[PDB]
DNA sequence: GCCTTGACCCTCCCCTAAGGGGAGGGTTTAGATTGTGTGCAGTCTGACGCGGCG
């Protein structure tokens, strides 16, 4: 056993303590007799012996001596398993430099050495000097030279100076520095320049030089002396059939070093001269290079067959590496796969299971039964007995089946409805049999999918499938908490053809006794199933406790429901079956037997349903003909009566009267019209087109078509399909999305032409090459969600908390898109809510909110509560059960050991495939309320208000906001506040290409602030002779004349700036460049007027673009803290702007373009937050200005405005815990005796729980802020590198956590999955727990 | 350097050398040769402790009269005893012996190049000569421990006097605490010193004459060894001319000429300018000669000896022109008629001439799935084997508890059951003191009893192998 | 694709300003390859495989 | 049954006289010759981080 995993760099004594000798010739095998030479790549002296106790010349044998070690060959006498063990050296005769710890951005040499990567790949190819000792001389330490400047100061200093080149230099500056010197000299030095540029890279040198200082590592084994060699069975030499051998590549490439290092042992001892033994450590480093990492550091080194070799590296790291080929998935005993095809007999936990494969998949089940029962002597007898296929063998299966449920998968496995756990039923054939009911939750359908068999072998995996897995637990859906077995496609079709009715039915009249006689006048012939009569019929209901009280009445129905209603079981109203039932209403009978009576009288009504429902289809008849299809007999005449149109709308172009555009424009819209008028005309001409007379005379009733009926029920099909069998097909895009002109007025019941067919297959490529290539898009995302999410588990019971949310609807876009009941179903109430009066307490403040709370909450009327949240829980590594409520599939509080993490992250990923990748009106009538407002009167008797973020809503009878807008600044509001206005009222006009801005008070209009030469211009309209001193374009711009940018004042009667009531203001605005203003200089203006006006990607895109907090290209300006606004310096980069508090200093002021139109005037009191121009936020500024709440509130908002527009229900924790994983980090503002740095980034929890203990014995914390990354940057900075490595960029984590000399917990899920434990959740949670509680035992 | 390829890295700083004239060549072999005779001068007066040649003609004791291999010998010995009789007059260093010993010299100057011969001589005093140093610095690591001194007054003077200790009297003459602060240890120095005045008996000379000529003999052995450098230097674009026509031959271009350069530094070694030829007519031989014995020594997984590599090259030269001439590949008969070699020999070579597949060959129209895939483990036993052997050791070991415990333990080591080897009767015997024959027979007791069938059908069982 | 010459564009998504950039291209078959292109200060460069 | 003789018997390895045949390893070879070469591959798009130059 083991607790940790740790990982550092290794000593050249570490590398010959792992070995068992050296190797020293590239010798193989022999070629005649293919037996291992004696100190090559496979010797066997070195390795380990061949066969099993054995040696190689045969002297000795047969496991007497076990560990003796043969005199002759030196072969020990063992078992040859020990070949996949043991490792062997080569001792270089030159040091080279590991390629990782060189190349891999940021470089570690360069690094700790503070040297340019060019100096340094300059010293090792023998192309220039470098200075190691300076003696006393001019020349100092790291300085580089060329030949030349190295003969003069050798003619000149002598013997003083040390100069070197190639590996053995920078082994010498890497071996002379002192680390701990160093780094305390970049401590006390660092504050003086810890100007931000020096301060980042200061700070990550002095982190790196204090990493090697604790982790005991010395810097100089980043250069190699010693090279380690794998075991021989790890790159084998084999022989195929027909004498072929096939070899690995780590051969070649372990072959060429060997021989370039055997040569320099030879030229160090001819004494050549230096210009050859240069070129061969040149060479001995590229071969060692190549060796590591192939491609790395120049071009890669290629085989016999033009190919590159692979390499140490690449035998880890990719999609077809160790981790993810071998170590999080593999391949499998006991398991099968075959077609599938449907069988409707079978009751929901039941598969069928051919003969074949059970016999083959149960072999040693049936051996150990047949030699207990004594049918057979021994285990080689059972075989031959199962492999003839007797009579007994077949009666031994029955019951080794009996009770031993069987695991179906079906790929790909999106969620983890995708495995379920059935019990077999033998059949003949050769195809599985799956129950029509589960269909859906596969995905699956029989025209020609496979499916998967496996099969649990001990008694903890028999009782998990049965408990856990088995498919009549699994009625919800783990996204939302809608049930997953509704009926499909002919049950729906049965049940709507015997629930409907008919005028003048076969038996209309009748009275009858009960449902049986209903079903037995059905059988014999004498009345029909859509006859109207009246039946006396018993239900019951439950008010008791938990008592049912029985009723009978005489009801008005029809003879097909009196029949349905003997299988709906005792508790429910009559009213469910007492409609024409579709897909809807059957969904909603399944979900309230649900929460009436609960899971097992569901699961047998499910049962009832689908067997009635194949049964009516069956006996109905229903067809589809060549008649079937209707087209309307008007259509004719609008193909025509459009057509006229465009011929006399193109003769207004042909004679100059109207552009290309527009015709165009007008052309594709008098088409559409057309259109939708035969659409209409068709769809009414077959929806209830039926006659039917009567005992007197006609009338008319909803039709039987049968392509209408299957449409109308939830069968198969829509509107948009009919439209194109029956109706026109209508307009095609081109492949750039440019519409054609000419529509397709043709559809497939009369036939395309060959023109219309091909332009009609555009689309068609387009639609299915969209389709494969968005799907490789949404399974990339799902993975990086879930090494997101991974480790999170439900740890304990309550954190105890009074934090939370404030959920409320969501109104905008129109009506109430998501009322409250469906967002606080399920959550825990955060603080004692009352209803709208005061101390109506509901609450011992922590309540499921289950459904007879929402009724509660909806006969009042209330739309705010504060509920709880796991971006808020208190607990550290983890949540606890009562921050995140229920389990959705279950339906009651969730279990502590939970994964809910990767719940999360399957949910959000599974739909990922289905996505697309002038005035106020006011409806209906209540109180109209506004906020965020500040107010004047106006001239012309009306409302105007100088608020820029106001919001206008309606209040309802009893006071629940039903709709919310905001004014544009500057808009005059038509009616003022409070008022009870009814609907068709306008409440603000604004113009819809303008906005103006008004003034404060009454009072005297002077132009000032402008001259002549000025950016104003002295322009007057020629014609009507109107103008002001009118704000110009930077195109009319005189440089000279902005001293001051131009506006119009108001002053008293002093000539003097006006009062403001309230403070000390001067009352006008300097307004941005291109202002259209003409008003009159002597001519006054009220409080109020017209002074100056304001002229003027969804998808998996989007959801990914939130989920990894890109940075929008014109983010929004928002206010850093409170203060008066002014403009700064003017530094004419580009423009300054500056805030001031009335208490606090100011020394904060920035650049903003002038191509950012201000919307904050000189005047303006900003509060921390609110914009100073428009434009997509920025989620880090959201975390930095507003709190945790605030950026957690925009995310999920909008993420399921991209879900919500295409029908896709995903419930909202699901999007909190990824909110959660991606805040762990934070980072440090001030220290305070906290043992951290200042402005290192740490993680969250760490910080807190230093905290609460400083804080605990009288002592001052740390101070930090909070960081969001995103999944892809925060994946990759977890505190476990097994995790980190195994997901992504395996060579920068692994270098980074070898030179800091990390270790690893093993407390995640993948951690312990890669080496082969029981994960620390669900039924494995407990045996972890227990071995924690040994950790404080030792 | 902008690049960061190795050939081209080569390739210039290869450029800057010029190509020599061919009097160029001939004036520096002149002086290669005259440097390495210099040497064999200086080694000429060198005391006894040398392997002198007094005996070397007689160790050995173009073809030379016998008469002429005995006599030409007797003139520099003849001249040599009484040269070196003046060994003892004036010193050392006496000028009649520097005379006559250089006058030893102009006879030495006729020859030229030898075998290692002449080095074994050298090595003569390399085996005494760093001795000598190494046992001047033992005297150091006994010196520096105990007292601290400057090195330029002692060590100048050691070079200097080496007459007695008498120099020591020169570390007290400034007058400084530090010149007897050595106690108790001079002895140690006195020791190394002595065991070297000993090894100055054996040799009989002071030390300054002998490194004195030493520092006029590694010039000679520096001057031959630079002129052999820029010898070497001058012609490497003929190793990069040559080497171009072996390239695609399992080694790389680098590689080959990596190889090449070695055999050129052997035949600038064996170079000899009075026979006449130029260089390039030399060296090209060994050029070639190394580079064809790396190919077929490197360059293949599975290493083919040189024998076998000829026998593939002629047979491959002799099918070629076979499919030249008859339109056809020929058949092994065909092969074997014309090559003179018995069939099956013919037969046997064509096997061994195919290098090993890569493991990563792909395989389908996909490049997800390779070749290494599909290659099974066959040294695994099966799960339905291991039962069967563990069951059968079960059921031997009920059936031998039927019959007596010393007749079963003899069972037991007669084939080795439960034990750690197999036994023969002598030394099994050798614990019951029971005759040879005795065992035999209740072996044949006991393997009767067990095929009764009372007892046998549960073992038959097994043996439907 | 053919051998010959093609003028081409990027139409205004290389440069933040939404100019268009121009380029032309030479295509051998057997050979390196020549082409021509703008920048977004107006001058024409060339390069070479 | 509980042991002791004296005969018999088997297989496995090494040996004879005067070389023969082969496998696997070493060494030199003297007219001159002095800078690669494939009729290469060059071929995607988007986001991010850091250095080098104005
Ligand atoms: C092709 C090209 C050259 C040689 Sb030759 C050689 C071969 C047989 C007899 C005489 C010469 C050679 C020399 C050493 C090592 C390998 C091959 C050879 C040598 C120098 C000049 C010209 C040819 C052989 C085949
Ligand atoms: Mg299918
Ligand atoms: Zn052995
Ligand atoms: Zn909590």
């Amino acid at each position: 056993e083991f607790d940790a995993i740790k990982i550092a760099l290794a000593s050249p004594d570490m590398i010959r303590s792992w070995s068992f000798g050296e190797v020293k010739k590239p010798e193989t095998i022999n070629y005649r007799t293919f037996k291992p030479e004696r100190d090559g790549l496979f010797c066997a002296r070195i390795f380990g012996p061949v066969k099993d106790y054995e040696c190689l010349c045969g002297k000795y044998k047969r496991l007497k001596h076990r560990g003796v070690i043969c005199e002759k060959c030196g072969v020990e006498v063992t078992q040859t398993k020990v070949r996949r063990e043991r490792m062997g050296h080569i001792e270089l005769a030159s040091p080279t430099a590991h390629i990782w710890f060189l190349k891999s951005l940021p470089s570690r040499i360069g690094l700790l050495l503070d040297m340019p990567l060019r100096d340094i790949e300059r010293v090792l190819y023998f192309e220039s000097y470098v200075v190691i000792e300076g003696g006393m001389t001019n020349l100092e330490r790291q300085q580089i030279l060329t030949e030349e400047q190295y003969l003069d100061a050798l003619e000149e200093f002598g013997d003083e100076f040390d100069a070197k080149m190639g590996a053995e230099a920078i082994q010498a500056l890497l071996k002379s520095m002192d680390l701990e010197q160093e780094c305390e000299q970049l401590r006390e030095e660092l504050n003086e320049t810890n100007s931000e540029t020096k301060r980042k890279k200061l700070t990550k040198r002095i982190k790196l030089l204090e990493a090697f200082v604790q982790s005991g590592n010395k810097p100089e084994w980043m250069i190699l002396t010693v090279l380690p060699v794998l075991p021989p069975d790890l790159r084998p030499l084999v022989p195929l059939d027909g004498g072929r051998f096939a070899t690995s590549d780590l051969n070649d490439l372990y072959r060429r070093v060997i021989n370039r290092n055997n040569r320099l042992k030879r030229l160090l001892d001819l004494a050549a001269p230096d210009i050859i033994v240069r070129n061969e450590k040149r060479m001995l480093q590229e071969a060692v290079d190549a060796l590591l990492d192939n491609g790395r550091r120049g071009r890669a080194i290629t085989g016999s067959n033009k190919r590159p070799l692979k390499s140490l590296a690449d035998m880890i790291k990719g999609k077809q590496g160790r981790f993810r080929q071998n170590l999080l998935g593999k391949r499998v005993d006991y398991s099968g796969r075959s077609v599938i095809t449907v069988g409707p007999y079978l009751r929901l936990h039941q598969c069928g299971l051919p003969k074949k494969m059970a016999l083959e998949l149960f072999k040693p089940f049936i051996y150990g039964k047949l030699e207990l029962r004594g049918l057979a002597t021994t285990i080689k007898a059972a075989k031959k007995m199962v492999e003839r296929e007797e009579a007994v063998v077949w009666d031994i299966l029955d019951e080794v089946i009996r009770e031993h449920p069987v695991l179906l998968n079906r790929a790909p496995t999106l969620h983890r409805l995708g495995i379920q756990a059935f019990e077999p039923v033998l059949i003949e054939g050769k195809a599985i049999q799956l129950h029509p009911l589960v269909c859906a939750a596969y995905n699956a359908d029989f025209d020609g999918d496979q499916m998967a068999v496996h099969v649990p072998l001990t008694l903890e995996a028999q009782l998990e499938a049965r408990a856990l897995m088995m498919s009549t637990n699994n009625i919800l859906s783990p996204a939302n908490g809608e049930p997953i077995i509704v009926p499909s496609q002919d049950v729906v079709l049965g049940l709507y053809y015997m629930t409907r009715d008919c005028v003048n039915a076969k038996g209309e009249g009748m009275v009858l006794t009960g449902p049986k006689e209903a079903e037995r006048l059905y059988r014999s012939g004498l009345a029909s199933l859509h006859a109207r009569v009246k039946v006396r019929i018993t239900e019951y209901e439950k008010d008791a406790n938990g008592e049912l009280v029985a009723k009978t009445s005489l009801k008005d129905t029809t003879v097909g429901r009196a029949i349905l209603w003997m299988i709906v079981p005792k508790g429910l109203p009559y009213s469910i079956v007492n409609q024409a039932l579709g897909k809807k209403a059957i969904s909603k009978m399944l979900n309230t037997c649900y929460r009436i009576l609960g899971l097992k009288p569901t699961v047998i009504f499910a049962d009832q349903i689908m067997y009635t429902g194949f049964a009516y289809a069956a006996r109905s008849g229903a067809s589809v003909g060549i008649d079937d299809m209707v087209i309307p007999e008007k259509k004719h005449e609008i193909i025509s009566e459009a057509e006229a149109e465009v011929a006399e709308i193109q003769e207004q172009f042909q004679s100059g009267l109207v552009t290309a555009g527009e015709r165009y424009n007008k052309v594709i819209d008098i088409w559409a019209a057309a259109n939708d008028r035969v659409s209409k005309a068709m769809m009414d001409n077959l929806q209830t087109e039926t006659v039917i007379n009567r005992d007197g005379q006609e009338e008319k009733q909803v039709s039987f078509n049968s392509i209408y009926m299957m449409a109308d029920s939830g069968a198969r099909g829509s509107a948009a399909q009919i439209r194109q069998l029956a109706g026109m097909r209508g307009l095609m895009a081109k492949p750039d999305g440019s519409i054609i002109e000419t529509p397709i007025t043709a559809n497939f019941r009369e036939g395309l032409n060959v023109l219309q067919y091909f332009i009609s297959t555009h689309g068609a490529r387009k639609g299915l090459a969209d389709t494969a290539l968005k799907t490789a898009n949404s399974g990339y995302l799902t993975r990086r969600l879930v090494d997101v999410a991974q480790d999170l588990v439900v740890t304990e019971d309550d954190c105890g908390t009074h934090e939370g949310i404030m959920m409320t609807p969501v109104i905008e876009g129109g009506d109430v898109k998501e009322p409250l009941r469906d967002r606080v179903l399920g959550r825990v109430t955060a603080e004692d809510v009352l209803k709208p009066g005061t101390a109506d307490i509901l609450v011992p403040r922590n309540t499921l909110l289950h459904e007879q709370w929402c009724d509660l909450l909806e006969e009042n009327s209330v739309d705010a509560v504060k509920v709880r949240s796991v971006v808020s829980c208190d607990t550290d590594f983890g949540v606890c059960a009562h921050c995140y409520g229920r389990d959705l599939a279950r339906g009651h509080i969730i279990n502590k050991g939970e994964a809910i993490g990767v719940i999360a992250a399957q949910s959000i990923g599974e739909p990922g495939t289905q996505l697309t990748m002038s005035s106020i009106q006011v409806k209906n009538k209540g109180s109209i309320k506004l906020s965020n407002v500040k107010s004047v009167v106006n001239s012309s008797g009306k409302l105007v208000i100088t608020s820029r973020n106001t919001e206008l809503k309606l209040i309802d009878e009893f006071g629940r906001t039903k709709e919310s807008y905001k004014v544009p600044y500057g808009a005059v509001l038509a009616k003022g506040d409070g008022e009870q206005v009814a609907g068709g009222e306008t409440v603000a006009n604004w113009d819809p290409h303008t906005m103006p801005v008004i003034t404060e008070v009454s009072g005297f209009v002077r132009f000032t602030d402008m001259i002549d030469g000025q950016t104003i211009t002295r322009q007057t309209d020629e014609l009507t002779g109107l103008s002001s001193l009118v704000v110009l374009d930077s195109a009319e711009r005189t440089a000279g004349g902005k001293d001051l940018r131009p506006a119009l004042k108001i002053v008293d009667a002093q000539g003097n700036d006006v009062l403001i009531p309230g403070t000390d203001m001067p009352a006008q605005y300097f307004l941005p460049g291109k202002a259209i203003v003409q008003l009159e200089d002597g001519v006054q203006i009220s409080s109020g007027d017209t002074l100056a006006r304001i002229p003027q990607t969804g998808g998996l895109p989007r959801v990914a673009d939130l989920f990894e907090a890109r940075r929008p290209k014109e983010p929004a300006i928002l206010a850093e803290i409170s203060g008066i606004v002014s403009f700064g310096k003017e530094t004419k980069g580009k423009r300054r702007l500056v805030i001031t508090p009335v208490d606090g200093s100011d020394p904060y002021e920035e650049m903003i373009p002038k191509w950012r139109q201000l919307n904050v005037f000189e005047g303006e009191r900003v509060e921390r937050g609110d914009v100073i121009s428009d434009g997509p936020e920025a989620p880090h500024d959201i975390l930095r200005l507003r709190g945790v709440h605030a950026v957690t509130r925009y995310i999920v908002n909008e993420v399921q405005d991209v879900y919500r527009l295409q029908g896709v229900k995903i419930n909202d924790k699901h999007i909190e815990v990824i909110v959660r994983q991606m805040l762990r980090k934070a980072t440090i503002v001030n220290a305070g005796s906290s043992d951290f740095l200042e402005g290192e980034q740490v993680e969250y929890s760490r910080v807190k729980i230093a905290n609460r203990e400083l804080e605990a014995n009288g002592k001052v914390g740390a101070t930090y802020s909070r960081d969001l990354l995103g999944i892809t940057k925060a994946s990759l900075a977890t505190e476990s590198f097994i995790s980190a490595a195994s997901f992504q960029e395996t060579t920068r984590v692994l270098t980074e956590a070898a030179v800091a000399g990390k270790r690893d917990e093993l407390r995640g899920l993948k951690e312990n999955v890669i080496v082969g434990r029981l994960i620390p959740a669900g039924t494995g949670y407990a045996y972890h727990q227990d071995r924690m509680r040994r950790r404080a035992a030792g | 350097g902008r690049t960061t390829d190795p050939v081209r890295m080569y390739m210039r700083e290869m450029g800057t050398v010029e190509l020599l004239t061919r009097e160029g060549e001939i004036d520096i072999a002149k002086r290669i040769e005259d440097g390495i005779n210099q040497v064999q001068c200086s080694v000429a007066e060198y005391p006894e402790a040398i392997t002198y040649l007094l005996e070397q003609y007689d160790r050995v004791e173009n073809s030379i009269d016998p008469e002429l291999a005995r006599e030409k010998f007797a003139e520099l010995r003849a001249q040599y005893v009484v040269t070196r009789d003046t060994i003892k007059a004036k010193g050392r260093s006496h000028a009649t012996a520097q005379e006559e010993i250089l006058k030893l010299s102009e006879v030495f100057k006729q020859f030229r190049l030898v075998p290692k011969q002449f080095d074994y001589l050298v090595n003569s005093m390399r085996v005494m000569m760093d001795r000598v140093r190494t046992q001047e610095r033992l005297i150091m690591k006994l010196c520096v421990e105990q007292c601290k001194m400057p090195k330029k007054n002692f060590i100048t003077l050691f070079t200097g006097n080496e007459t007695s200790d008498t120099w020591f009297n020169a570390a007290i003459a400034m007058n400084k605490p530090w010149s007897e602060k050595l106690h108790d240890v001079s002895e140690e120095v006195h020791r190394a010193l002595q065991k070297l005045q000993q090894i100055e008996e054996e040799t009989g000379l002071t030390i300054e004459q002998v490194k004195d000529i030493n520092r006029r003999m590694s010039i000679g052995e520096a001057k031959a060894r630079r002129a052999k450098k820029e010898m070497v230097e001058a012609n490497l674009r003929l190793v990069i001319s040559i080497a171009k026509k072996y390239t695609n031959r399992g080694l790389q271009f680098l590689d080959l000429i990596q190889e090449g350069n070695i055999g050129l530094m052997k035949a600038v070694d064996k170079f000899e300018y009075r026979r006449g030829y130029k260089f390039s007519t030399y060296a090209t031989w060994w050029i070639r000669q190394a580079i064809t014995r790396s190919i077929a020594d490197q360059a293949r997984t599975i290493r083919i000896p040189v024998h076998m590599i000829e026998t593939i090259n002629k047979l491959n030269r002799i099918s070629r022109q076979m499919l030249q001439e008859m339109g056809r590949e020929p058949t092994p008969e065909e092969l074997a008629e014309r090559m003179l070699m018995p069939e099956d020999k013919i037969r046997k070579v064509l096997k061994i001439a195919k290098e090993p597949i890569s493991m990563e060959t792909p395989i389908g129209d996909d490049e997800d799935s390779h070749l290494g895939d599909f290659i099974e483990d066959t040294t695994l036993e099966l799960p339905l084997d291991s039962a069967t052997t563990e069951s059968l050791r079960a059921a031997t070991h009920d059936v031998l508890a039927g019959l007596t415990a010393r007749e079963a333990k003899v069972l037991r080591m007669r084939f080795g059951i439960d034990m750690n080897t197999d036994y023969t009767l002598e030394e099994v015997g050798k614990q019951f003191d029971v005759t040879r024959e005795r065992i035999r027979q209740i072996e044949a007791k006991a393997l009767r009893k067990l095929r009764h069938p009372s007892r046998s059908e549960v073992l038959r069982s097994f043996l439907d192998d | 694709r053919s051998p010959g010459v093609f003028f081409d564009s990027d139409k205004g998504k290389t440069h933040s300003s939404g100019k268009v950039l121009y380029n032309a291209r030479i295509i051998p078959y057997r050979g390196s390859w020549l082409d021509f292109e703008f920048d977004p200060k107006d001058n024409l460069f060339v390069r070479i495989d």
